[PDB]
């Protein structure tokens, strides 16, 4: 079988469950860590795949230092693994979820991706993009680009194979549970009384995109770039020091 | 009563009173407080139908390192009645890392203007008519979690609902399937009774001698929180223009019950209770802050 | 100043304003002041036409050996819209041998009016709604001499000008022929003037950008000492049903503006200047009564 | 030829001068005298008219009427002396139309002269009211005048003593009216008429004081109010 960890950080309420289901089709559903582990018998390969909530962020009136539960549980599992090296269950990637605003990143955010962007591999996903139309997508993912590059956080570059798709990020992910019957086609959307917003859709949300790049042609990679990069780095200083 | 043998003329009295506000306009406070981001500039905008929020939507917005209270002021005519309307809006409210002492500030400048008009009244030299900078409506912004309301939220409203009247909406319902906002909307009334924050219409300052209005005002209460959508851009929809939002599935339309519910929020605000706003901050919350400031002032 | 581009529906604010007066009513206070026998009881039943005066004219009178201060309260109806009549009459002034000093009981009514009002304001337990019970108008009658205003007349009215809205009017005109009642108001208005007596309307009081309501009020105060004849009775002429007096000689119609100055006093006080009275006294004998007081405290 | 004198008192501006040129046809409270000869209907008249001015017109009239009685008391003094008829024989006093009863002022002065000349009650400007109206201030006049015992001049011989207290209306232009020449007052609504016994009473009070019972006046002033005077003075 194959080993993922997937770690889901952010605020309540922004579509974190609903999006863990839609990828991978089952029904899988005080800041700690909470693990779920599944067997997920898809595509002939079975996958034991681990899910690492971490519920309560952001519900706070104060948040400050709220994110070194994370930090706590990725360097957890880095001596874990190297006491062993004398099971993969690194968290190899870490999807945030940013809250559809519209104006840039907030200060607490700004503080999660600096202080964990050398320890695992972080993926922005812009949460409940049915919320925004295509122009405010667009002006919120030019300006949370830019104030990541002012504030020299390094994120995860997905490698060559989807051109157009790769330069999508941060995804804008839309999902939903529901199949619905759009003129004999069994769909999973949104229905509001104005129309339905398709997951499955590439003009709607970035859900396809997220989908092909993490669950079946880039789940290596990540593993690849937390054992040789963040892994690498963390025995360089506790070895050292 | 004395009955009456002919014509008198007291009919024309209200024609006199509407007479003497033409000549110096209705003042009107609005304060709109959330989160950076939820629509407050747009919702302001699409109430009054008008570019009346400081901030445009289009321009930039950095959150400050503290939380600051900013005003702005417009002179808004419609047939003669001239509206000077005070937008005052919150920019880092609920942002920061620490959230603590963030409702200070509003407290502070709703407190502030009870005290500029209380210390205009007290002075000898009083002028013949004292400008009125209270906050007449306090406008309360829920993020569309789809779950509950924040723990912000529910402080802020709680120390809020004692000094200004507050409205809850729900910002950017757009986000919401009918049986999600119905949900949305039981939880958000059961957690309001639970704390007990009692929000504008309070049927408790209503008169008992009055049922019509009593019953209506029950209807609005029973109807809150609004689910709103602001936008100040129109749309070609069938063969009508109607302001909305457009996304790749279809068109939110602002002004249609059966999408959202602006109408209910922008007619309780301007149409049906905007003079019932104002007593209720003349005669409720100003008078109550008069009179214990003046429990400490006898001396 | 800032451009709209819809219906925000900022206009029904007036509507709203109405809902809120017409279950509480509006309120007004006059204060009738003249000699006995001037007509000002019928005067007060003719501009409300209703019995609304403490005394019914063809009852009784007796002249009491004081100058008394008396007052009636009423509610009267006029198509929804309630109003509280306060009807204040002074029996036994400038009717004694010695009238000096007969002043003393107007003032005094007036400036306890204003104390209860600035009382019930500055108190820390205030009611939400203060009863204004202070005296919006003051009908002053003078009697038909037909050559100069009284000495007791341009002394009470040099003291009532400075703390209440005056009103002159020329009591029992129907006794002055046309000629007669223009230089009897010539040499009022002379008087007036000679004295320094302000009487309502004062166009000292009026803002100055406004033209077109000052212009309105100088031809009142101009006018001024109308000419009024009151009555109750309704009598027949021609085919009309009109109020007026039957002489031996014929009817005095009060109505009719070619007989009395009647419709341009109640004009005046109902479906003119109402509100101004009310605000004249609320914003400028208020509130210089008000900082007297505060400086001497 | 015949000497007579009458004072008039009352309120400034009551048609008193106006009254006095309809009844006779000619046109401090310090008592003002003139002198008038009337060659009227063959009889010269010399007919002395003391008017009071200034009375009931200050803020302070306490005692005004001291200069009225020291005026009668003088005359009675002169021609007792001398003992020309100076003697104030009628007074006539004008009582406002107001409508209710007598003022103070009214009261004091016929309580403080009806032993010293002749009073002859009047209401002036009579047009001021309608009939109805008069008859009832009538009514209350006279009950006012018996509840405080006062005397006033009751006339001879000579339907027209019912008339008591008598409603004048002076008047001294001439108008045209129906055609016929008439002494009026006119107004939008009619002529107030002098002469007409339904509209006031000027006739007969006329008829009084000047065709008949004035001798009267005279003797009951020789005869009551000079022997009274007299009667203390010794
Ligand atoms: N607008 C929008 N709402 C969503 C989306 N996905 C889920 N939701 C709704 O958001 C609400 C809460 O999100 P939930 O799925 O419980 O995940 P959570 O983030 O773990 O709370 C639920 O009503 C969901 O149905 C989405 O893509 N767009
Ligand atoms: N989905 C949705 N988006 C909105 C709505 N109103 C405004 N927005 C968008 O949200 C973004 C921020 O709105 P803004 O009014 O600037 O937020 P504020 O900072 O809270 O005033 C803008 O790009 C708007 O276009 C709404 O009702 N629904
Ligand atoms: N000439 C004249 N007489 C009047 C007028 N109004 C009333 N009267 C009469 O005056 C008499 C008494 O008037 P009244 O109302 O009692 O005056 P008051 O005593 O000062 O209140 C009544 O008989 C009325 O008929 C008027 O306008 N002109
Ligand atoms: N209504 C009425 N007015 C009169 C009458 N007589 C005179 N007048 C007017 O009243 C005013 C006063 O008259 P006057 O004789 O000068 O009064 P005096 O000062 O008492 O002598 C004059 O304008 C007369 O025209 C009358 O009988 N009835």
């Amino acid at each position: 079988g194959f080993e993922f960890t997937l770690m889901v950080v952010g605020e309540s309420g922004l579509g974190k469950s609903t999006l863990i289901n839609s990828l991978f089709l089952s029904d899988l559903y005080t800041v700690k860590v909470e693990t779920t582990k599944v067997l997920i018998k898809e595509n002939g390969v079975t996958l034991r795949l681990t899910i690492d909530d971490t519920p309560g962020f952001g519900d706070a009136v104060d948040n400050s230092n709220c994110w070194q539960a994370v930090i706590n549980h990725i360097e957890k599992k880095f001596e874990d693994y190297l006491n062993a090296e004398s099971a993969d269950n690194r968290v190899h990637c870490c999807l945030y979820f940013i809250a559809p605003t519209g104006h840039g990143l907030k200060p607490l955010d700004v503080e999660f991706m600096k202080n964990l962007h050398d320890k695992v591999n972080i993926i922005p996903l812009i949460a409940k993009a049915d919320t925004m139309t295509p122009e405010e997508c667009l002006r919120f993912k030019k300006q949370i680009m830019k104030e990541i590059h002012e504030h020299k956080i390094q994120l995860y570059e997905f490698p060559e194979c989807n051109r157009k798709l790769k330069s999508r990020v941060p995804f804008a992910v839309v999902g939903s549970n529901t199949v619905l019957e759009i003129g004999g086609r069994r769909v999973r959307g949104r229905q509001y009384p104005w129309g339905v917003a398709e997951v499955e859709n590439i003009d709607h949300c970035d859900f396809t995109v997220l989908r092909n790049m993490l669950v079946r042609t880039h789940m290596q990679d990540l593993k690849d770039v937390t054992n040789n990069v963040h892994y690498e780095n963390y025995r360089s200083k506790k070895l050292s020091s | 009563t004395t009955p009456l043998e002919g014509y008198v003329g007291i009919d024309t009295l209200t024609e006199q009173i509407r007479k003497k506000a033409l000549r110096q306009g209705f003042e009107f406070n609005v304060m709109v407080v959330g989160s950076a981001g939820l629509g407050k500039s747009t919702l302001v905008n699409t109430i009054f139908k008008s570019k009346v929020s400081r901030r445009q939507p289009e321009e930039d917005y950095h959150t400050p390192s503290t939380v600051e209270i900013k005003t702005i002021s417009h002179v808004i005519e419609e047939k003669g009645i001239l509206l000077k309307l005070s937008v005052t809006d919150t920019p880092g409210f609920g942002d920061q890392v620490d959230n603590t002492n963030c409702w200070q500030p509003i407290m502070r400048h709703v407190n502030e203007q009870y005290e500029k008009y209380l210390n205009e009244e007290i002075s000898i030299k009083r002028r013949k008519r004292i400008p009125d900078t209270r906050v007449h409506c306090c406008i309360y912004f829920i993020p569309p979690s789809g779950h509950s309301l924040r723990l912000v939220d529910i402080e802020v409203m709680k120390r809020l609902v004692e000094i200004v009247n507050v409205i809850p909406v729900i910002a950017k319902s757009d986000s919401l399937t009918l049986e999600e906002r119905e949900r949305f909307k039981a939880t958000i009334q059961q957690q309001l009774i639970e704390h007990n924050i009692r929000v504008y219409p309070d049927l408790e300052n209503l008169d008992v001698d009055d049922e019509t209005e009593r019953q209506r005002n029950l209807k609005l209460k029973e109807r809150l929180p609004f689910a709103i959508v602001g936008s100040s851009t129109t749309h070609q929809v069938g063969s009508k223009a109607v302001l909305g939002r457009k996304a790749g599935w279809g068109v939110i339309e602002v002004e249609n019950d059966a999408h959202c519910e602006f109408n209910h929020l922008r007619n309780m605000i301007i149409r049906t209770n905007l003079q019932d706003l104002k007593e209720v901050t003349a005669q409720v919350h100003y008078e109550l802050y008069r009179h214990r400031r003046l429990e400490t002032l006898k001396k």
